């Protein structure tokens, strides 16, 4: 099942490395786990917790900050921002 | 192109021990997390262990605590896990996995690779 | 409930020949598509072979084809794979499952419940 | 004031991430610098050359290659694609 | 969304020094070129000078070459202007401008965002 | 030419926690299985974990079990001791041994070689 | 404190990469761990048992087998083979 | 005419799968030529230079990089890890 | 166990062409580089051509440039070296070498095997 | 100026003979051992036999064992290889040579100088 | 022409070591293997030692295995035995000496030429 | 660890000649300009010859130009001095010597190291 990214999120995975425009989900999350790590919008003390405020990931996301533990916001976004080919 | 291999699943006696191993590709081992799960007959995935990128820091589910060792050598890309007092609820197909969070020790997801598996029967 | 019993494991010469069995019960074997995998000493599970419910339609991977054949005896409920031509690397825990998923019978099904094996070994 | 984009323009504009079928002129600008931006279609040497060939975009402007130095294709672009509301 | 605050603006005599500033927001400032432009009485807006994202290759007009300095930093959003050995003629309204185009510092254009400006008085 | 540099120890409060490091060079750290060992205030040497090159073979004193975990990084030449629930009297100077035999992870030996340590104090001071 | 090991726990030693004519005594061991390991002279199944009847290690310990868990055969040999300088 | 390596060339023999302790000066060669590629200490860009720098083989050879255009490195590393039966 | 057997060498008048091969055995020929290399009387040993073990690039001596071609077959592991515009000079036993180091197409070695050869005569 | 002329070829059924002479000169033939050696048609070098200096020790290839005779006469620097019981696979350029070394007669010894050969034909 | 000077000879007791040196020139050095040898007060001629020509394969008499080294300095011309532990039978004129042949560096091997030789004494 | 050893003098008659030879190891002989000098009875040092390290560019003192000749030979580690129509001043002991730098072959080089030297005695 392939995906493709609306170009704000697209923005992100290729600032995590990824290449091409086509994806399936789940290389669409592994790249954003590569872009919180690389960014390094975690918390080091607490490293389930993004603080991504002010930075694309939480501009596209519509929050300061997030739990890896709760999926719902990534949800959303993936929603609005994969298109199924 | 992440492959993950997992191996060194067989049949053992209740009380025995068993080691799996996870030969993993395709992506920066040393930077993520990593995980063991298992699937016992007619249940749903169960998370067993995991293990941070560094390998000192550790997270065992309830069933397994005190018995399983988890265990990672990033030199040569594979993740162990080390059962010992094995019991007969034990026996599944025991599946390596990455996590799609490089930090997620503690917890699988939906969107998480597994390797194939290995299965493990323990009886008698 | 849901048991599959697996049989006719021994110990035959490369070139040889065994006929693998799988006794299920519990459930409606005749309405389920079916699969044999298998795991060499020390390895992990490998996916060998798939069969529809009303077992016409069947499924193999590329390393057994035209050597293995699956078939299946709903009014017995019993799954059988017939290997022929056996070769050294067949040597493995063969195990019968059920799918979780009624049509499910290739590579990747999930599978719901599968037997404790029975050993085919190939050597000289 | 504000305009309603013809289709074409609008999958566009959607895959650039800009939301809903209203927008005004500066907007549809913004976004099509986006869509240009991450769709790599410029030169990385020569920055104000966007070569759109193989592009929904090329198909738009009915052109290969041009300098954001000539706004002409761009505001026949505009004219045939932007509906007044 | 799009929002540019300029400021320091103000009154001074032929010679003196001002510093303009422009915070900027509603948009991904460090991804963008970044422009200056400025309106005298009578006259239709001047592109002033330009600076790429990064802040390393800036442009100017002739008619201020080698007297006004543009600059910029990312972590605040705030784009800079340095006018020194002011002019009567540099007299005029001053606007920070967001190209549509990422790339493009070095001319202005009908659809970029600019704000609502700060006022220069040199005499 | 063989080096060991433990480092991590420190003060804390009983039942708190603490994570010791040894970083080795000189040798082909992962040919050898190493040791942890400790020095408690007027005792002798007491042997407390070892663990094999491969990492996935670990031995404990009685007196650590279920306490502490030894593990290994062989891409990082790194040993670790990862010590929970401390008490009082495993206050000492704890250092990291390479054995003289490749193998030997279950005790200590005259011959091995060690670091200059790293001090750890457990107290409510 | 050095030692000069008797010629044939020298030879033993050269062979294990040793450099030189003196050592430590933690040299000399260290260089015999890495004899029994390279030449495979250890049990895989239980490694701490020494099976050295047809090396020339078997020849300086007068065995045939033994436990490196215990000290004393190599006490003996270390006795009788380094020569304090 | 066999020579038996000292066990630490022995060692990275073994690795690239040669068996025993005997052997020829050109079979001790040709598995050195099989470690180097199977090890992948060469550059794929510049196949004649090897980088053995934290390697085994670097340190035998006392060497960060070397060039098999110059076989020198190679001699002394054989003169003093070959011995003549 | 590296064996290289040459043939193809004979008798031909100066302007003629002749075709030599080289089997090669007891090594995994298509992971190696592989030489020609010339001995003609009273000469020391003349390194002659070279190609990688893919078989798309060559190297030559500037005395056979343009006129002796190398390729090679790894599905026959053979290899062969074409030989135009033959003169006088040309005369020598020819071998096939196996180099040391698997990625060295442009010189020889001391470390090098050779096989027996093939003898190539040149004379009107 | 070293030269070997090889002469007495030609054509002879099974079971016949043939006497091979070789005449040298530009060295001082006594002091070196000879040899001979063949390449049969599109084949590659097989050494035959060789002589010592002094001409009383002599060394053979297998396949020639108590047929071939090799001999020579200092006095007429000239060597000799006298071939009996021929057999089809005999068929062969034979070349005499001159070793680099002096004492070097047997399989292997590096070539110094060697003559263009001549045709032996045995068949029926 | 050949020239071969030793040095670095001496008084030394029991245990002692010493480096014996020998200048070479009047040939191409690098080409030859070299030897040692050595005369005990009567003894007659004892082979000690030899290095081939590129300096890479040694050779030693059984009675100074493990104690004594040879290495040459090809870019310097010039040979080397380090003698450690040495021992009273050690006691003799050690000579340096050319082989007839480039590839001998083993007993028994052709002289040449040799030095004038340099006196070494162990003893109390 | 430089070693320089003269060879050659002796008595000759005014009109005769002579060549000298110096032997060279301890030091890259090839890499080194190379000289010679001369001392008559008491007379002090005069410097005579010198000659490149590559040995292609020569130079000599005014009082023997035309009648000696420089010349090496970098594969045996010699220096040579050729000296003809002696006269009876050219009496003197003659030594080989190394410059302190590579390229000094003319007179006033700094030595670095000089021989024992070699009597030259021109008369009746």
């Amino acid at each position: 099942n392939q995906v493709r990214p609306k170009l704000p999120l697209l923005k992100i995975l290729h600032a995590a490395g990824a290449q091409g425009e086509m994806f399936t989900v789940k290389e669409v999350m592994h790249y954003l786990g590569q872009y919180i790590m690389v960014k390094q919008l975690y918390d080091q003390q607490e490293q389930h917790m993004v603080y991504c405020g002010g930075d694309l990931l939480g501009e596209l996301l519509g929050r300061q900050s997030f739990s890896v533990k709760d999926p719902s916001p990534l949800y959303d976004m993936l929603r609005k921002n994969l298109v199924t080919l | 192109e992440v492959q993950l291999l997992e191996s060194g699943g067989g049949l053992v006696q209740p009380g025995g021990s068993l080691r799996l191993s996870c030969a993993a590709s395709g992506f920066t081992f040393e930077e993520y997390a990593m995980l063991w799960v298992r699937q016992a007959p007619g249940k749903g995935l169960e998370w067993v262990s995991g293990i941070n990128a560094r390998g000192y820091t550790t997270y065992y589910a309830d069933s397994v605590k005190g018995r399983f060792t988890i265990s990672r050598d990033n030199s040569k890309n594979t993740l162990y896990l080390q059962m010992n007092s094995l019991r007969t609820e034990d026996t599944a197909v025991y599946y390596c996995a990455k996590p799609w969070y490089p930090f997620m020790a503690s917890k699988g997801s939906e969107f998480d690779y597994w390797g194939q598996g290995t299965l493990v029967t323990v009886s008698s």
